[PDB]
RNA sequence: AAACUUUCAACAACGGAUCUCUUGGUUCUCGCAUCGAUGAAGAACGCAGCGAAAUGCGAUACGUAAUGUGAAUUGCAGAAUUCCGUGAAUCAUCGAAUCUUUGAACGCACAUUGCGCCCCUUGGUAUUCCAGGGGGCAUGCCUGUUUGAGCGUCAUU
RNA sequence: CUAUCUAGCGAAACCACAGCCAAGGGAACGGGCUUGGCAGAAUCAGCGGGGAAAGAAGACCCUGUUGAGCUUGACUCUAGU
RNA sequence: GCUUGUGACGGCCCGUGAAAAUCCACAGGAAGGAAUAGUUUUCAUGCCAGGUCGUACUGAUAACCGCAGCAGGUCUCCAAG
RNA sequence: CGUGGAGGUCAGUGACGAAGCCUAGACCGUAAGGUCGGGUCGAACGGCCUCUAGUGCAGAUCUUGGUGGUAGUAGCAAAUAUUCAAAUGAGAACUUUGAAGACUGAAGUGGGGAAAGGUUCCACGUCAACAGCAGUUGGACGUGGGUUAGUCGAUCCUAAGAGAUGGGGAAGCUCCGUUUCAAAGGCCUGCAGGCCACCAUCGAAAGGGAAUCCGGUUAAGAUUCCGGAACCUGGAUAUGGAUUCUUCACGGUAACGUAACUGAAUGUGGAGACGUCGGCGCGAGCCCUGGGAGGAGUUAUCUUUUCUUCUUAAC
RNA sequence: GUCGAAUUUGGGUAUAGGGGCGAAAGACUAAUCGAACCAUCUAGUAGCUGGUUCCUGCCGAAGUUUCCCUCAGGAUAGCAG
RNA sequence: AUAUUGGCGAGAGACCGAUAGCGAACAAGUACAGUGAUGGAAAGAUGAAAAGAACUUUGAAAAGAGAGUGAAAAAGUACGUGAAAUUGUUGAAAGGGAAGGGCAUUUGAUCAGACA
RNA sequence: UUGACCUCAAAUCAGGUAGGAGUACCCGCUGAACUUAAGCAUAUCAAUAAGCGGAGGAAAAGAAACCAACCGGGAUUGC
């Protein structure tokens, strides 16, 4: 009675895509992000899920701005050209 | 499912262009490791999940 | 029929269609094709020929 | 190769839209000749080209409100240096040397001297 | 006696052990101190001539500019308007720009590609409507500016 | 309709090695051991005695100076009031 | 006649069977109004525009969830003799 | 005895073949094990004195991987049922066409959709794998195509309800509250006038909700395309008509009536807006049926017969 | 069995773990409930069960005392090297 | 002066050597599972160079047989070496309800070792 | 009437700044239990892990309301 024939009545997503984890843990109801935490500003993060902490922290992505940093500041921060 | 967000059609449009297989002139590349596609998706077997 | 950008709007392609053809342009339909693109749809006055202008285009 | 910017930043504004506008009109023509031919890589030096122009473009705008602001007190803020926020804030040259008149005293009258230990 | 069972060798098979290898890991020591509202990290989407990904970039989209090297790239074709040149390369370097939609995220919202307001400009007879383009509209706190309320409060008409 | 025979397909549980019995003795009920009875390839369909058959590190029982749930005028505290 | 809608009625209740956007009307009497003319745009006619996103297909003994093209389960409209 | 590795040494072995593997061929050692010969193979390796240790497996219902007997066995058995012939192709129990019989029997194995799925839909090519047989076929594989809206929905409204702000608690991520002890603005006429105010916001693809129908069309799309005919909203506006010298209309006893016929703040009221059951009346569609006009079927015999077309949208 | 009410049901909404809901069975709370799921502390501890890798040689036992919330274990003496 | 498994740039090791060593030597926090938090893989090696097998033949084709390259195809994209379980063929041998083993020996098959 | 003052407000006022990330180390706060005790409640594990705030390149601390009782020393930090 709860198994196969029950499992049949789903199709009523509890969550959805975040904006900001795009992630399938958008929860609806509750509106919150159980990966990411949205819509807080703080990211959610714990200790305990270490290896949660390394699925997603900087050297995950691209890193658009950082990674010519130390370029930059191993000439000093330059202006102008040659 | 006929009245369907556009987030969701973005991604059925990125789906549908990731479903396929290698071009060929990759395999002739020189140094290549590539033989098959290892990410492919058919919705027979396996999901999305959106 | 024309692909276009997805940030585009039916008066944006209407202008930019007079402007760049010189045409009058009757009335314009559009899609987001499965694709991930803008399909456009446009119909001319009678006063022009779509086949004219499209091998004057170049494609034909 | 296709176009210069050296060549180009002897230009007008004007004459670097004309340009433009004949590159854009080119790579429109190409992308309907891309379906008609197999393949078609000439469009790649135009999508470069257009990139070139726009560069000299902006940058003849940039440096015309460069020296405009020349030398005044609040610069635009896509135009100050970049260095890194934390510096961006923390103090001057001045400021760090910034020195209260009581210590300047002390330091003038008792500098730290050069000695040395023979005889 | 064949077959069948069983053992042994060869050869062949299943399988990937062993040996050798190694653009990896680990550990130790040294040296340095640089995220972010001047919009980060992260996300999504899209970008190549021919790509799915990885990688890189952002409508200037495997990148633009400047500088150095000084003639490649390469799977195919295309180039070469050159090769004693301000000039090839997915080169290196990188100080100037672009930097989609988002994201602390900042007009308001956000299972919405949702709905508004201010300035300038352009078309439609248009201060009023519609549309396009361009630029703007978060909160708290500080410094100050201007306008202001209070029989709080002073002096005089 | 099955099983049965065929074309094609094509698993699983279980498996110390294995597979005829009696008596004895034995961890006091042996497939093997000792003494006897016997003993002829390869087998087919069923069959449900035995394989102390498999299923499952026994849920009863006892232990453990292992626990949990519940109760209470048990020990000790406690939010509250 | 069936399905359906609909109207007025009747019964039922210690149950009397959402809200707002939104549109309109009325009371009102601010205001502004004619003569060489002046007033009227809920009458008629007349001109222009009407953006964004979804739109295919299945909805089940093969497209959904049940590790699967699982005799399962999943809400609904039409419904002939 | 033996394994990995290090120091030292054999001016150690080696592509004329290192280690590695097989070898019912041999030799030494009580043994741990060592050596040699043959075959294979292709790049490093050993003896000795020392050092060092992640150091020797049959077990642990040990771990990972792989293979076996079981066994070509169990078994592929619900949903009434298939058959003939052609074409195709190498090849047809199963593909197509055609013909027969049969089913679901509209509470359908039909047609349409919400959720969910995501291109599966369609065309061509195509069978290595899946379709527990097959496979010329396919929801497969390969490549492409395809989803058109002022009128449908979302977009708006609010419901249960969530949730900022001012504030307050909290060490603190934060918690409470949403007529809050707030100095919470925008309505018309740079300014003078003047009136009002519990003012976030989100929350229904079934609730409320402005307006569209027809006929045709595609391989695949349509209330979205085409042809034609309408409607609504918003904004512009000008001609007509209407009204006035009694300036802001007339008729009707009245119910009320008209192609229009001023009317600010402000206030009142209404529609949005509403249960369920019963039966009765009315209409639409469908069902039955008559004549007539076409077409088809039966026609040894009978049957003025059986069936089928006779339709008219929104506005 | 029931089939027009304490009916059945979709969708939205609220309630979260010593907490929730419960026409009360300790039932349900994503196949999990006399205290969910995930991660961490955590390799928790375990007087208890299982396992514990090469040779040969030489030697060679104990299951007894005493005390123990001690009786499936320890210390101590004894046996052994 | 001291701390530092993070970040960046270096240099080293009596370390591990692809079931090891970071979970990841490769398109790995990837694939995939789960509503979700979270969980989380496996996967290295042709050759000096593709020279990756022209052409013929059989077959529908895959493929085979040839041929041919290459130092080698006992290196042919299932590719370094290529073990065992396990299986086929060949060969030898035995076999009345097990097999296997110790001592001893026949029989069979095979084998080293002595001299000028 | 005019002009001040005090207080509190507003403004898309001119210009500024804080947020979040990371978090090996650092300053704090809050804060357990398994465990050990052969039981167990104090005690221990632990002033730890988990949870929260906030920094730097180092932090923090630091120039004595000190250590001492010697014939006295003399910021802090670390071995
Ligand atoms: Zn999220």
């Amino acid at each position: 009675g709860k198994g196969t024939p029950s499992f049949g009545k789903r199709h009523n997503k509890s969550h959805t895509l975040c904006n900001r984890c795009g992630r399938r843990s958008f929860h609806v109801q509750k509106k919150t992000c159980s990966s990411c935490g949205y819509p807080a500003a703080k990211t959610r993060s714990y200790n305990w899920g270490a290896k949660a902490k390394r699925r997603h922290t900087t050297g995950t992505g691209r890193m658009r701005y950082l990674k010519h940093v130390s370029r930059r500041f191993k000439n000093g921060f330059q202006t102008g050209s040659a | 499912a006929a009245q369907k967000s556009f987030r969701i059609k973005q991604k059925m449009a990125k789906a549908k262009k990731q479903n396929r297989p290698l071009p060929q002139w990759i395999r002739l590349r020189t140094n290549n490791t590539i033989r098959y596609n290892a990410k492919r998706r058919n919705w027979r077997r396996t999901k999305m999940n959106i | 029929v024309f692909q276009v950008s997805m940030k585009a709007n039916k008066y944006q392609i209407k202008k930019a269609v007079k402007e760049l053809y010189e045409v009058d342009v009757l009335k314009v339909n559009t899609l987001v094709r499965p694709n991930g693109t803008k399909k456009a749809y446009v119909r001319l006055t009678a006063d022009y020929d779509a086949l004219d202008i499209a091998n004057r285009i170049g494609y034909i | 190769a296709g176009v210069k910017a050296y060549e180009l930043r002897t230009k007008s504004k004007e004459q670097l839209a004309s340009q433009l506008v004949d590159l854009k009109k080119e790579l429109a023509e190409l992308k309907v000749q891309k379906l008609s031919r197999p393949s078609l890589p000439k469009i790649k030096t135009v999508r470069k080209s257009i990139a070139c122009v726009l560069t000299v473009i902006n940058e003849q705008q940039r440096e015309a409100v460069r020296q405009l602001y020349k030398g005044k007190k609040y610069q635009p803020k896509d135009l100050r240096a970049k260095k890194t926020r934390a510096l961006r804030r923390a103090l001057t040259k001045f400021e760090a040397s910034q020195v209260t008149e009581k210590q300047r005293k002390k330091q003038i009258a008792f500098p730290q001297r050069k000695y040395a230990i023979k005889a």
